[PDB]
RNA sequence: UACGUCCCUCUCCAAACGAGAGAACAUGCAUGGGCUGGCAUGAGCGGCCUUGAGGCCUGAAAUUUCAUGCUAGGGACACA
RNA sequence: UUAAUGAGAUUCCCUCUGUCCCGAGUUACUAUCUAGCGAAACGACAGUCAAGGGAACGGACUUGAAGGGCUAAGCGGGGA
RNA sequence: UAGAUGUGGCCUGGAGGUUAGGACGAAGCUUAUGGCGUGAGCCUAAGAUGGACCGGCCUCUAGUGCAGAUCUUGGUUGGCGUAGCAAAGAUCUAACGGAGACGUUGGAUACUGGAGCGGGGAAGGAUUUCGUGCCAACGGCACUCG
RNA sequence: AAGUUUGAAAAGCACUUUGGAAAGAGAGUGAAAUAGAACCUGAAGUCGUGACAAAGACAAUGGAAGUACCUCCAUUUCAAC
């Protein structure tokens, strides 16, 4: 089994995953959700200042008493973080989904990212210590990330 | 049984940001139309303090006797240049704007302040403005209103900026122009907007406002403190040494019924940076510029030359350079924060608020030490050709 | 790149006044801080984010302690690099490092 | 592709974070000089006091005027 | 009844002080913001008020009065 | 309501009979798949489901129906990216390695301060030693290190 | 605790290339990979994104009764009752 949404045109469309994400669900949601329809050299360009912390990526549904800032007014809000790792980790997804434009025969600079999709992994355990001696659960909640490219004809 | 007078005014809740650090009067004098067309308020910069030393007055026993010291604040305030002229109708709602004629020409500081970059911007501000009032429709639709202003109007208020490119200082880091419609409480409607038609597009400075010896109302902004706790935002208590989960709160902030916590109950938040209104300040000197009269604080006891910019500058302003205002006590500002004066409420007839002042001393010490020095060419004659100056007044 | 590449290798020899940049921060943090705020001073003072030190500059830093730190510092910005081009590049860093002076009381920002 | 706003940087009358007040070749920033003010006579030297109210510090969570030095213009919606 | 001894109980006096009148400023460390990491107790549903009646002190009923939404920091009134 | 009783009455596992399906797709499973029974429930369709068993009826049989027991077990979830990771030593730099905050070396400033973050033993542990790799998860941050 | 019970057969994904290697995208095996070893079926719960009435919050739910629009769901007529 493969990939909830088809690209609705198969030669014209890349795809990437990744399994076991290593990082947190939750960080990684929004960091994939931000570019969901942005191109795909518009996507780097948002994860490669994220890095630089001169644009966010807005926390929407895992937002979640994080601090406000100023940069997450363009997404129309007033919550939002820079996920380092989350970050780091789909500039690796999308220079694979880069991979996938050139192996077809695609120009990455008319790559458009149609349906990310973020979801949750098989959340390891490494149990922690509490007073009284009261051993609770460490989850760490891996994730799956897709998605999935296309071409706009000019 | 047993209690006490409750912490802080209830008449100032919410303890609020500001919503504009320009301080603006909410509620303009009477209008007396048996009085001439003038303008009733004014906006400064508070420049900083200083004190000084009065002839006294009003028989009483600290009085009618030898002087007093009484601080002071210098407020440093450039002529006003007038923009606009706007009416409002009296309508059952509460007023209402009836039009806005404008100069032909509106300073390139006023025009800023319709923008937040103005440097990146192509400057449209006020472009078919300008246009539209050479020509002849816009003469039209501008007598248009101003014959409007008559048969509806009640309340006539100039607009008026500041001038800052006339104000030299630095730390007032801003460039944009402060705007403020100033109320005119003349008569006769007819001849209110005969003194707003006039001086509009000129510089409005603020002895033309203001008299010497007569006070006025301070609309500001007060200085800012974030997020005060209870013990200082309300004044409260402490509770005692030995309290848990620490003592700078409020006991008990309610009863069981209601089980609300109140309005009342003191509460941590925004402290400072609240409009205030100081009313009945009473100013003492209303001094020209250096550029004109380079001798502001020798009135006739202080023969000597000075200025009122203490030595070194007032901390953390800099030079007085424009017609500074002297009030008399505190003014609800940190330095260079705008300050509008304004005309009085009150019926201010009383031997203790419309009594003539001479003010016989005025300290010009540093602010930045202790000050032992006025006029530092007294510095200079106390000491000597010391080693700074010996080594360049004496390497030549 | 205008004022960027119109000059190569530059060298001015610039004080860093530091008691300005560390006033009231916590003392043990101190000669680190002096560190790291020379570092975005002297980016701001040549458009470029990879400043080295050249171990003289670090080793004065750190010569009154971690809590006592020079109120001023006289250094020499070397401005070397490896001749990228176009945009988004590495190749500009900074070899800063310090100047023995003495004094410090009549001498401006210099060059070479 | 418009007027514009926003982010990034800087400033600080604002500030927990947002927000605010600002600037965006400007006295802006950085040094220095001068002022103002702290301290109380500096390493060294002459004959211990002398040089000498000296030296040092002085805007920095952010005193004040003068000389020289460098001095992002890029992004995001607006925008369809 | 008693000298000595007392982390014993008690009262006064002296000294001394932020115990207080009456609080204020500073400092680390935190809280705050960020990168990384990440729990739990608890969990019917929930969750603005006043009054009424009621297992007689209601979040839901009755009748009124407020209430746009989503929010960050607090606090400790209530959620018997 | 407690209770009693009836039902040619409903349903699960299995037996004895009968009738019958199934690789041209059985059980199961999904449901904006309708219909039909007052209901329990049954039947259908359609599955870009499933792959090999099983339905109806008459008797028999029982480990036969679950929302609720501070039920039991498994799993998930909220709070929640939240509380927090705040006692005990402050890392700073070069150039080097590396796929890359990491390590190594140099220099620097430190901390332990000889009742020690020292060197040796007993008790206890028993490969934790060492080297060379390695870096998946474990070292509550990370790691090229352990 | 734990049936790895994948498939009939390991035929257990050669090989290309993106990645430092994993993993991914392709191919290829086979009846199925939507059977890829944490593998028969794969449910509930919760979650994700895509769509929508794109509705519209001023507890949720529910009752009755309509209406709006949308539904390869049933039925009936589709030269007629
Ligand atoms: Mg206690
Ligand atoms: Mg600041
Ligand atoms: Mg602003
Ligand atoms: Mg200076
Ligand atoms: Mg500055
Ligand atoms: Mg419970
Ligand atoms: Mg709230
Ligand atoms: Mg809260
Ligand atoms: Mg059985
Ligand atoms: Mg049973
Ligand atoms: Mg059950
Ligand atoms: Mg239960």
């Amino acid at each position: 089994t493969h990939y909830s949404r088809k690209p609705q045109v198969s030669s014209k469309s890349a795809k990437a995953k990744v399994s076991d994400l290593r990082c947190h669900y939750k960080n990684t949601f929004e960091t994939a959700n931000v570019i969901n329809g942005m191109p795909l050299r518009k996507a780097q360009q948002l994860y490669r200042q994220v890095l630089a912390k001169t644009r966010c990526i807005p926390f929407k549904r895992y937002n979640g008493k994080i601090g406000r800032t100023a940069q997450a007014k363009e997404w129309g809000q007033t919550k939002g973080r820079w996920p380092r790792k989350s970050v780091v980790a789909m500039m690796s997804l999308l220079k694979n989904a880069e991979a996938n434009a050139i192996e077809k025969g695609l120009d990455p600079n008319q790559m458009v990212i149609k349906h990310v999709q973020v979801d949750q992994a098989a959340r390891m355990r490494r149990r922690t210590y509490r007073a009284h001696g009261r051993i609770t659960p460490y989850m760490c909640s891996p994730c799956h990330v897709q998605l999935f490219m296309s071409e706009k004809k000019e | 049984k047993f209690e006490h007078p409750r912490h802080g005014h209830l008449g100032f809740l919410p303890r609020k940001r500001s919503r504009q650090i320009r301080g603006r009067a909410r509620a303009f004098p009477k209008d007396d139309a048996t009085q001439k067309p003038h303008l009733t308020s004014f906006m400064v910069f508070k420049a900083g303090m200083t004190h000084i030393v009065r002839d006294v007055d009003r028989p009483g026993s600290k009085v009618n006797k030898k002087e007093v010291v009484e601080p002071v604040t210098i407020l440093e305030a450039p002529p006003m240049v007038i923009v606009g002229i706007v009416g409002y109708r009296q309508t059952p709602v509460g007023l209402k704007t009836i039009g806005t004629v404008w100069a032909h020409h509106t300073s390139v500081e006023f025009r800023r302040r319709y923008y937040k970059n103005w440097k990146q911007s192509a400057q449209l501000a006020f472009s078919r403005q300008k246009q539209f009032a050479n020509t002849k429709e816009g003469k039209v639709a501008e007598a248009r209103t101003l014959n409007a202003f008559a048969k509806k109007a009640s309340v006539i208020r100039v607009i008026a900026h500041t001038q800052l490119r006339k104000l030299r200082n630095h730390r007032v880091g801003v460039k944009k122009a402060h705007v403020q419609e100033i109320q005119i409480n003349g008569g006769n409607v007819a001849a209110k907007i005969a003194l707003a038609k006039s001086l509009l597009e000129k510089e409005v400075r603020v002895d033309s406002v203001f008299q010497q010896s007569e006070a006025c109302d301070v609309c500001s902004v007060t200085k800012g403190h974030g997020t005060e706790g209870v013990v200082k935002r309300w004044g409260v208590a402490c509770l005692p040494r030995k309290t848990h989960r620490g003592l700078r709160k409020v006991a008990c902030i309610g009863a069981w019924h209601p089980a609300r916590v109140m309005y009342t109950v003191a509460r941590a938040g925004q402290h400072g940076y609240h409009h205030r209104t100081q009313l009945n300040k009473k100013i003492y000197q209303i001094g020209r510029s250096v550029a004109v009269e380079p001798n502001q604080a020798t009135t006739t006891y202080d023969l000597t030359a000075k200025t009122i910019t203490p030595m070194g500058g007032f901390v953390g302003y800099g030079t007085v350079r424009n017609d500074y205002v002297m009030l008399k006590g505190s003014v609800s500002g940190p330095r260079r924060r705008v300050m509008t004066l304004r005309r009085p409420m009150a019926p201010q007839t009383s031997r203790h608020l419309k009594e003539k002042i001479v003010l016989k001393f005025i300290d010009t010490s540093s602010k930045i030490g202790h000050g032992r020095f006025q006029t530092k060419k007294e510095k200079n004659q106390w000491f000597g050709p010391l080693k700074k100056d010996r080594i360049r007044r004496e390497e030549r | 790149k205008r004022t960027g590449r119109k000059p190569d290798a530059v060298s001015m020899e610039a004080t860093i006044h530091l008691s300005k940049l560390l006033k009231k921060k916590t003392f043990s943090k101190r000669a680190p801080l002096a560190i790291k705020r020379i570092k975005a001073f002297v980016g701001r003072l040549m458009k470029t984010k990879d400043n080295r030190i050249d171990a003289s500059l670090n080793t004065y830093i750190w010569h009154k302690g971690v809590k006592g730190v020079p109120g001023r510092v006289r250094v020499l910005i070397q401005r070397k690099s490896e001749t990228t081009e176009g945009n988004k590049h590495k190749h500009f860093y900074t070899v800063i490092s310090n100047v023995p002076v003495a004094s410090f009381k009549g001498l401006t920002t210099k060059t070479v």
